[PDB]
């Protein structure tokens, strides 16, 4: 390919700066572009590079561009959980319509919140029209917690995945697991993980 | 400069016609069509310069292109191949070298449609033990066996859609594993706060909008039409 | 005295596939350069024609064409998809472009565009323009072409400040074959004429004398070029009497 | 579209058996593709040269053909054309 990106995949925690770069052969080079995809969703441009040496900026991203080198590199100062995402570099070989873009296969990028104040628990939610039916919820632990997948066939754990209560700039993070059989209680859920000493059980 | 696909997500089977829309209101002389896969960055496949118009790009194989008019482009896959398989990007320009963009459309291939499923849709209300101690109320949902993973979660509170608090697994797990076409599961989360639950006036609910049959694709099978379809759970808030 | 400076681009476009463009360049009536299809880069046809530009200010310059040539010929490619079916191959262009060299420092740039033979645009300015007469389809294109700001700036670059630049030196370069007298030869025939060959510069009088009485009726034919970059004249209708820079005062008289 | 003109000089004054330079001047056709031959006594000669194509002020195409030659009483010298101009090729035979 034409438009070579580096490193193909990288993990920060929050607050950190994201180095980012691009690479091409691509003739003409009339202009650079960053774009922004979450995963699932489209493309969002996050800057475009025009001239021999030139830098940009957008808030929290800067870039620059040296078509001698043929290179350009995207900074992302003190990344937040919500630039978990695939940067997209594409070159563009004209100035008008009659161009085409030559595109870049990304860079994902994974950003590890910060949890504030840890008080891990594994919380039973029961069904709002059955009764007969609940789930485990292991909640409010800290980064350093790896859920792993049941043993059990027959038992359903989901990975971690953290929510955001912006009004409150609180996060925490939460996994669930989930049984039909008589064999199955919250105090057993997480068995298989590597739990803190603290988890809380009701 | 807004760029329009439908559908979003599609199942469609191996031979079977399948068209994929994108529409623009810029009055944009210019549209093209992409497709991104894993490993890949987007490849033009057709593009079109005006009404009545249409390109080769540079992977037009398999595909053919429709410009009836300046607002539709059409991406015509007459027969269906599991290749055809991928993510499908719509873009508009004018005169200058800006593409603007289109949300995406996921189109999935399969050699039949005998195995897709509806979800059923599941609401968990918060623990009394979790009110107490965090003085915060987490609601889980569970969207289970559903085939292919062509959904999308959404939690409404009294009407209104909510993202903050709100969290959905990336990627679903598979109900029986072992099992080649295997049903999926997916969980989510709405974290409020207590006062927030304990009000019995809200209305709590996960939607789950699931990709599957359309009114044209054939069904010769005993259980329900698996048709493109909501399937929701709610829950009231309690003092309790 | 004035020397005009051209860049002359032929470009064929036969279908969707095949295309060739051709370049030569004159200093007046003398080629400097000659760029074939068939060649990655631009050859001399003079021991000046790199004028006073350093080995390095030409490759840099050189390497600017080539991109052009591959870049102009898509672009064309692109255009003609755009106007389909309006417009369709073969198509041909020609591109003239230049400068005028005049006395101090005075000189005049042109970048002139003719399609199928037609005169049609020109670079004028800051931005490309239709001509009168042209073809009003042609304004999609030339928006298209003004959409392109870093073409519109080299193009202001190269005939405002470069080819001015490069023809003085040239100019200097080339002094001696430019300044070069070459003395006419001339003779006689009838078939029921006054050739006049082998002179350099162009500028000649041939006339048809009764004594010392010119003839009215005397038909002076085109200027045709000699493979030895000399002309050729004929006049058509008593004595030929020929008068010629190279000569310096002793006129030739053929009875 | 356009329809060539052709032209067939000598390069020095002509005298029998004396070598000279026999020039074809082909000029105002358009489009520029085109087939240009010297013949002697209406076969090809070899070592044909030919000039870069170019064109005029008035846009016009034009190209010059020229070859060695030593002139006779009996020998015959032609440049023939084929352009899409013209359905026969042209013919224009050298007149001293
Ligand atoms: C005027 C004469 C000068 C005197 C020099 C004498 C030397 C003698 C040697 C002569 C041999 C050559 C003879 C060939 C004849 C040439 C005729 C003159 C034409 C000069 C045009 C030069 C344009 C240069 C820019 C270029 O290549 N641009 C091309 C690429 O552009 C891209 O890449 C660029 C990338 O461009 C850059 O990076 C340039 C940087 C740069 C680098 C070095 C030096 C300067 C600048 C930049 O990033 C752009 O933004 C990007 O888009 C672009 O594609 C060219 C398009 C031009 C089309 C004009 C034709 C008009 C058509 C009208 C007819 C319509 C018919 C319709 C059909 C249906
Ligand atoms: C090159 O020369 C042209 C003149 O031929 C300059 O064109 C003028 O540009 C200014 C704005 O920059 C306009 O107000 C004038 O109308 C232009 N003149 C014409 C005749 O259109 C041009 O700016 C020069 N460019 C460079 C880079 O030197
Ligand atoms: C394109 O033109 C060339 C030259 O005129 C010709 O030889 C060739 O066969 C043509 N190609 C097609 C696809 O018609
Ligand atoms: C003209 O040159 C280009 C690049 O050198 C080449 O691809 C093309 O085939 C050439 N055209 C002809 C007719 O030979």
């Amino acid at each position: 390919t034409q438009v070579e990106q580096s490193p193909q995949s990288l993990v920060v925690r929050q607050g950190e700066n994201s180095v980012l770069q691009c690479n091409y052969s691509v003739t003409p080079d009339n202009h650079l572009r960053w774009f922004k995809q979450d995963t699932g969703k489209g493309l969002v441009s996050l800057t475009v590079l025009v001239d021999q040496k030139d830098k940009t900026s957008n808030g929290r991203y800067s870039a620059t561009l040296d078509k001698d080198a043929k290179h350009s590199t995207l900074h992302i100062t003190a990344t937040l959980l919500d630039d978990t995402a695939t940067y997209i570099c594409v070159v563009g070989d004209r100035g008008s319509a009659l161009g085409r873009l030559h595109f870049g296969a990304g860079t994902q990028l994974i950003v590890i919140p910060d949890i504030q104040n840890p008080d891990p628990a594994v919380y039973q939610l029961r069904d709002s029209k059955s009764s007969d039916k609940s789930v485990c919820l292991f909640t409010d632990f800290d980064s350093q917690t790896n859920v792993s997948q049941s043993k059990d066939s027959d038992v359903y754990i989901t990975d971690k995945c953290v929510l955001d209560m912006r009004s409150m700039d609180f996060k925490s993070n939460s996994a669930v697991a989930w049984s039909n059989k008589s064999d199955f209680a919250c105090a057993n859920a997480f068995n298989n993980s590597i739990i803190p000493e603290d988890t809380f059980f009701p | 400069a807004a760029v329009t696909q439908s559908p979003r997500n599609k199942v469609a089977v191996t031979g079977g016609k399948v068209t994929l829309s994108c529409n623009q209101t810029n009055n944009h002389n210019n549209m093209y069509w992409y497709r991104q896969d894993t490993g890949h960055g987007l490849r033009l496949i057709h593009y079109s310069y005006g009404a009545g118009s249409t390109e080769k790009g540079d992977i037009p194989d398999g595909y053919k292109a429709s410009r009836p008019s300046q607002e539709n482009f059409s991406l015509i896959l007459e027969l269906a191949t599991p290749s055809q398989t991928s993510v499908y990007f719509c873009a508009s320009g004018d005169e200058g070298y800006t593409q603007y963009f289109g949300p995406g459309t996921r189109l999935l291939v399969l050699e039949d449609l005998k195995n897709v499923f509806p979800p059923e849709v599941a609401v968990f209300e918060p623990s009394e033990a979790e009110i107490s101690h965090t003085q915060k109320a987490t609601l889980v949902c569970l969207a289970t066996g559903f085939y292919p993973d062509h959904v999308e979660l959404s939690w409404w509170v009294n009407g209104k859609e909510v993202h903050s608090g709100v969290c959905t697994d990336p990627q679903p797990l598979k109900e029986q594993p072992a099992l080649n076409d295997s049903r999926y599961a997916l969980s989510s989360r709405l974290r409020v706060s207590a006062t927030f639950w304990q009000n019995p006036r809200n209305h709590f609910r996960c939607q789950v909008q699931f990709y599957g049959l359309s009114e044209n694709d054939e069904w010769t099978q005993d259980r329900a039409k698996p048709v493109t379809q909501i399937v929701s759970a709610e829950a009231w808030g309690r003092a309790d | 005295k004035n020397y005009t400076f051209r860049c002359l681009q032929m470009s064929s476009f036969a279908n969707r596939s095949w295309s060739r463009t051709d370049s030569v360049v004159w200093l007046g009536d003398l080629q400097t350069h000659r760029w074939s299809n068939d060649s990655a880069t631009i050859s001399f046809t003079k021991p000046w024609s790199q004028g006073k530009l350093s080995n390095q200010q030409w490759e840099k310059l050189q390497h600017m064409f080539q991109v052009y040539r591959v870049s102009f010929t898509r672009d064309i490619q692109e255009l003609v998809k755009m106007m389909s079916p309006k417009e369709d191959y073969p198509i041909e262009i020609q591109l003239s472009a230049g400068c005028e060299m005049y006395p101090g420092n005075a000189s005049e740039s042109f970048l002139h565009v003719a399609f199928q033979g037609k005169y049609v645009v020109r670079f004028w300015g800051t931005s490309w323009q239709t001509v009168p007469g042209a073809p009003s389809w042609l304004d999609l294109p030339i928006k298209v072409l003004n959409a392109d700001q870093g073409t519109s700036a080299t193009v202001q670059m190269l005939l405002n400040d470069t080819c001015p630049l490069f023809v003085r030196g040239l100019l200097e370069a080339g002094k001696s074959d430019l300044e070069k007298q070459e003395k006419p030869v001339a003779w006689l025939s009838s078939v029921p004429v006054c050739h006049v060959s082998g002179f350099y510069p162009k500028p000649v009088w041939v006339m048809w004398m009764r004594g010392d009485q010119e003839q009215q009726g005397t038909h002076r034919g085109d200027f045709l070029p000699n493979a030895d970059e000399t002309w050729y004249l004929q006049a058509t209708l008593l004595a030929c009497r020929v008068k010629h820079s190279s000569l310096g005062g002793q006129d030739i008289i053929l009875y | 579209q356009k329809t060539p003109q052709i032209q067939v000089y000598s390069r020095h004054p002509p005298e029998n058996g004396k070598p000279n330079i026999l020039n074809c001047y082909v000029t105002q056709f358009h489009p520029p593709h085109i087939e240009i031959q010297m013949l002697k006594n209406g076969k090809k000669i070899p070592k044909v040269e030919m000039s870069d194509m170019s064109f005029s002020k008035d846009w016009s195409f034009y190209i010059l053909a020229h070859t060695e030659f030593t002139p006779t009483e009996t020998d015959t010298y032609a440049c023939r054309v084929k352009h899409a101009s013209m359905a026969e090729p042209k013919t224009v035979y050298w007149d001293r």
